[PDB]
């Protein structure tokens, strides 16, 4: 649960990005 | 619409 | 969602879906807030006005999903829930007020490639994620355009759907609704002057609103589908429950029931 959370797998866990997720990060 | 699940669900 | 797209795989591995027995079907959407326990809102499970109060063994909770419909067999995986605790202060009768309800599985759930919990904020995350202009993330199988005029047509997603949505200025929230708002809640959506579009709609409540860290490439929910009028309408944002502000009672019970 906590501690390790918010990491997928798929993406965070493999420095891959998902489609849409710079969109996130530049509107800060 | 569903698609069945295991009956032990 | 509303002018949303199809999600990617894994790309959400904390959404959940609230799943009824009889008749089978989608209640609501949720999220892995831990490997038992998951957050949803209160008004999936309790609403007087539409006849809801369900029951633990009234539903399932099915994990690892990307397809609506489709019995994803060695991907997904259903637990049952063993309690479930709404907030008590919760109000369905004026503007859903404190709109949150955890749930506790029986069993621990196993984390795969497609099953992963979300963080949950913190003063410090909050602080600085919070700000009107920022963009979230919001997930769900809910309807596709909002239930009403001559919508023909399909409706309903077939896989996950994702839409980006920035955090909207109180005074603006406030002033596009003639509802009472409380800061247990807050809107997002472009504004008018945008002329974009995207939004959460029937069937995506209880679904997370998600952020990215920058300072901790960690993602952290940050709200709650709850209500809004109409869906994607001009003029008119969504509203979510302010997880932040709720944490006090998501600790309360965590930590003394499991
Ligand atoms: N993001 C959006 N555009 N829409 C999301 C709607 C989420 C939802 O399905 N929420 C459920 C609550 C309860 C059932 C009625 N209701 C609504 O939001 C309906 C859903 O369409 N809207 S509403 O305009 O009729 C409405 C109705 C009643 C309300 C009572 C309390 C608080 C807000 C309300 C808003």
């Amino acid at each position: 649960g906590e501690a390790d959370c918010g990491l997928r797998p798929l993406f965070e866990k493999k420095s891959l990005e998902d489609k849409t997720e710079r969109e996130l990060l530049e509107s800060y | 619409d569903f698609e069945e699940i295991p009956e032990e669900y | 969602i509303v002018e949303g797209s199809d999600a990617e795989i894994g790309m959400s591995p904390w959404q959940v879906m609230l799943f009824r027995k009889s008749p089978q079907e989608l209640l609501c959407g949720a999220s892995l807030i831990s490997d038992r326990w998951v957050l949803t809102a209160a008004h999936c499970l309790l609403y007087p006005p539409w006849d809801k109060n369900f029951t633990e063994n009234d539903l399932l909770v099915r994990i690892g999903k990307h397809s609506r419909t489709r019995y994803e067999r060695n991907i997904e995986k259903i637990s049952m829930l063993e309690k479930i605790y709404i907030h008590p202060r919760y109000n369905w009768r004026e503007n859903l007020d404190r709109d949150i309800a955890l749930m506790k599985l029986k069993k621990p759930v196993a984390f795969s490639d497609y099953i992963h919990p979300v963080c949950l904020p913190d003063r410090e995350t909050a602080a600085s994620l919070l700000q009107a202009g920022y963009k979230g993330r919001v997930t769900g199988w809910g309807n596709l355009k909002e239930t009403w005029t001559a919508n023909v047509g399909k409706g309903q997603p077939s896989v996950l759907q994702v839409v980006n949505l920035p955090i909207v200025e109180r005074p603006v929230c406030k002033d596009s609704t003639r509802i009472r708002i409380t800061d247990n809640m807050f809107c997002a959506g472009y504004k008018p002057d945008e002329g974009k579009r995207g939004d959460a709609c029937e069937g995506d409540s209880g679904g997370p609103f998600v952020m990215k860290s920058p300072f901790n490439n960690r993602w952290y929910q940050m709200g709650i589908v709850s209500w809004g009028e109409g869906c994607d309408r001009d003029g008119k944002y969504g509203f979510y429950t302010h997880v932040f502000r709720l944490k006090k009672w998501i600790q309360k019970v965590i930590d003394q029931f499991g």
